[PDB]
């Protein structure tokens, strides 16, 4: 478990995914997407089986956030290769991405560029839909540690004001 | 395209020295 | 395999892939994603853009086969269109063995329909029908619709404008569960009707030389298929008899003939069974045939729109072709002069030496 967590942390972070998804071809991107789908499905099942609760909560959420940042960054570039690659990779990985609803909203906003029409644009549209259709995601299980609890309290106060 | 070819060729030797690319000329 | 972006069942995906479908049209990608969730749909589109495939794929997605339970009912306006919808259901359900489909239309003994509905080997989960026959089955309790989840109405405009058809469809609608999926599809929904590259040439000659001229042209030009446009049924049938006498396999289609033989010969020539077909303006619009590469206008039409409709049978979807026309009277030259001004096309006179074959392939 120790060495496994260390290896996965060295792979996820260090900013390798972003360029390695630029370099490879289409089918190579599909394959790497399948690999990430498998590893994340197994990790999430391990988490939801309660086995990892001590500190794996914070580290797992950090991994999810770093992967979300990397994809949101690479998905925004002018080239054609990066766009087609990101589209294929997400078309593979989006099947299991029950992260915080904030993350799904962030990916939906980043994919909602809708620039001049093309083939990439036609492909991006079904990849902006069929992922917002999740709309079932958990956000409380993450943590309350940081001052973010105060921001949640302020948002709750704003919602209470709205209720009137 | 030149960056694409150089990257395809360097994927085996020095993978972890890839953060420097960042949609720009190969940072040596 | 664009339907693989739809996230459907794999056997259904294979049944679509073996159907030649590779890239969805606009209406499919715009309607199927939302119809899969069970929402009512009211669709208007241009004819022949794959409107059947939308709800066919939808109902083949949402169905979980229950033995002896009819959940999907489609109502159409004709018996041949009903046969076509059941054929579509069959070509869509190749890789789905447990689901069973059936069709109901007039002209058949009602007792045979009843006994096939009672048979477990033919107990259908998907039923396509005409509203009158299926009404006669529900009102006699020959079919049970107490568990219907999907109700499709194709060509709903004519279904709701005709009084008998709307009454029948409403009798079928009131015998179904109220919490069902509802879909209507038609190419024409007026405002009055739950939370829904072609080469063009011509020949100026006299009548008495036509018969020998084609016998030369149909001899020298290199062709896949040839179509012959005529202005009359008698001349067309005569020319077909003579052409078949000329060791040239040819078929004829036009009016003044029973519809059965028309459908038969139309389907036969569609399948590359013979290489020559002759027809009047009955096929002036709507027909879709790919392999036609050489067209001969035996007799010109009266207006330019009809001539462009004729030439539209060649060069399908921006492909290459060759067209050659006959001019034998004053109004022929008149329409020939009018077509260029409207369509901005120079229909040059056909040279005697022949044209390069690669200029139309």
């Amino acid at each position: 478990t120790e060495n496994l967590m260390s290896i996965l942390n060295t792979c996820i972070t260090s900013n390798i995914l972003k360029t390695l998804l630029f370099c490879c071809t289409s089918s190579e991107a599909g394959n790497l997407g399948l690999f990430f789908t498998d590893v994340l499905k197994k990790l999430e099942k391990m988490r939801l089986n309660g086995d990892f609760n001590d500190q794996a909560s914070r580290k797992l959420y950090e991994w999810h956030s770093v992967i979300t940042e990397q994809v949101i960054d690479l998905l925004s570039e002018k080239n054609y290769m990066s766009i087609r690659n990101g589209i294929e990779f997400m078309k593979h990985v989006t099947s299991v991405f029950p992260v915080v609803k904030a993350h799904i909203q962030l990916v939906y906003t980043t994919l909602e560029e809708n620039l001049i029409n093309e083939e990439r644009e036609d492909i991006k549209l079904p990849s902006s839909a069929l992922i917002g259709h999740l709309k079932a995601r958990l956000k409380d299980a993450l943590e309350l540690d940081e001052f973010c609890t105060l921001t949640e309290e302020e948002a709750e106060q704003k919602r209470i004001r709205e209720m009137e | 395209i030149r960056q694409w070819q150089t990257l395809r060729f360097l994927r085996s030797r020095y993978l972890f020295d890839f953060d420097k690319v960042n949609e720009k000329t190969g940072v040596d | 395999t664009g339907f693989k972006d739809f996230l459907l069942k794999p056997e259904l995906s294979r049944a679509i892939i073996d159907c030649g479908f590779e890239h969805p049209s606009e209406v499919q990608q715009h309607t199927i994603p939302q119809s899969i969730h069970g929402t009512d749909v009211l669709c208007q589109a241009k004819s022949g853009l794959g409107k059947t495939a939308v709800f066919v794929l939808s109902t083949l997605q949402q169905l979980d086969p229950v033995p002896g339970e009819v959940a999907v009912v489609v109502i159409c306006n004709a018996r041949e269109l009903a046969y076509q919808i059941r054929n579509e259901y069959l070509r869509f359900s190749k890789y789905m063995p447990d689901v069973k489909t059936a069709v109901f239309y007039g002209g058949t003994p009602i007792s045979k329909d009843a006994e096939l509905l009672k048979n477990k080997d033919t107990a259908p989960h998907i039923v396509v029908a005409t509203p009158g026959r299926l009404k006669a089955l529900v009102r006699e309790k020959y079919i049970d619709l107490s568990h219907v989840k999907n109700f499709v109405i194709d060509e709903c405009d004519k279904v709701l404008e005709e009084l008998d058809m709307r009454r029948d469809v409403q009798e079928i609608f009131r015998a179904t569960p109220r919490d069902k999926q509802v879909m209507m599809f038609s190419a024409t929904l007026s405002q009055e009707i739950q939370n829904p590259g072609l080469q063009q040439y011509y020949i100026k000659l006299e009548e008495r030389e036509k018969n020998r001229k084609l016998a030369q042209l149909l001899d020298d030009l290199e062709f896949n298929q040839v179509i012959i446009f005529v202005k009359s049924t008698t001349r067309a049938n005569e020319l077909t008899k003579l052409l078949n006498a000329s060791n040239f396999p040819a078929i004829t289609v036009h009016g003044h003939m029973k519809q059965e033989e028309r459908i038969a010969r139309y389907k036969a020539f569609k399948d590359f069974e013979k290489r020559i077909c002759v027809s009047t303006d009955v096929f002036g619009r709507g027909i879709d045939i790919e392999r036609i590469n050489l067209a001969i206008n035996y007799d010109l039409t009266n207006e330019a729109d009809q001539y462009l409709h004729r030439v539209g049978r060649a060069g399908r979807f921006g492909t290459k072709g060759l067209a050659i026309s006959f001019v034998s009277s004053k109004e022929d030259e008149e329409v020939l002069a009018k077509i260029q001004e409207r369509f901005d096309v120079k229909i040059a006179e056909f040279p005697e030496e022949g044209i390069d074959p690669s200029t139309y392939l």
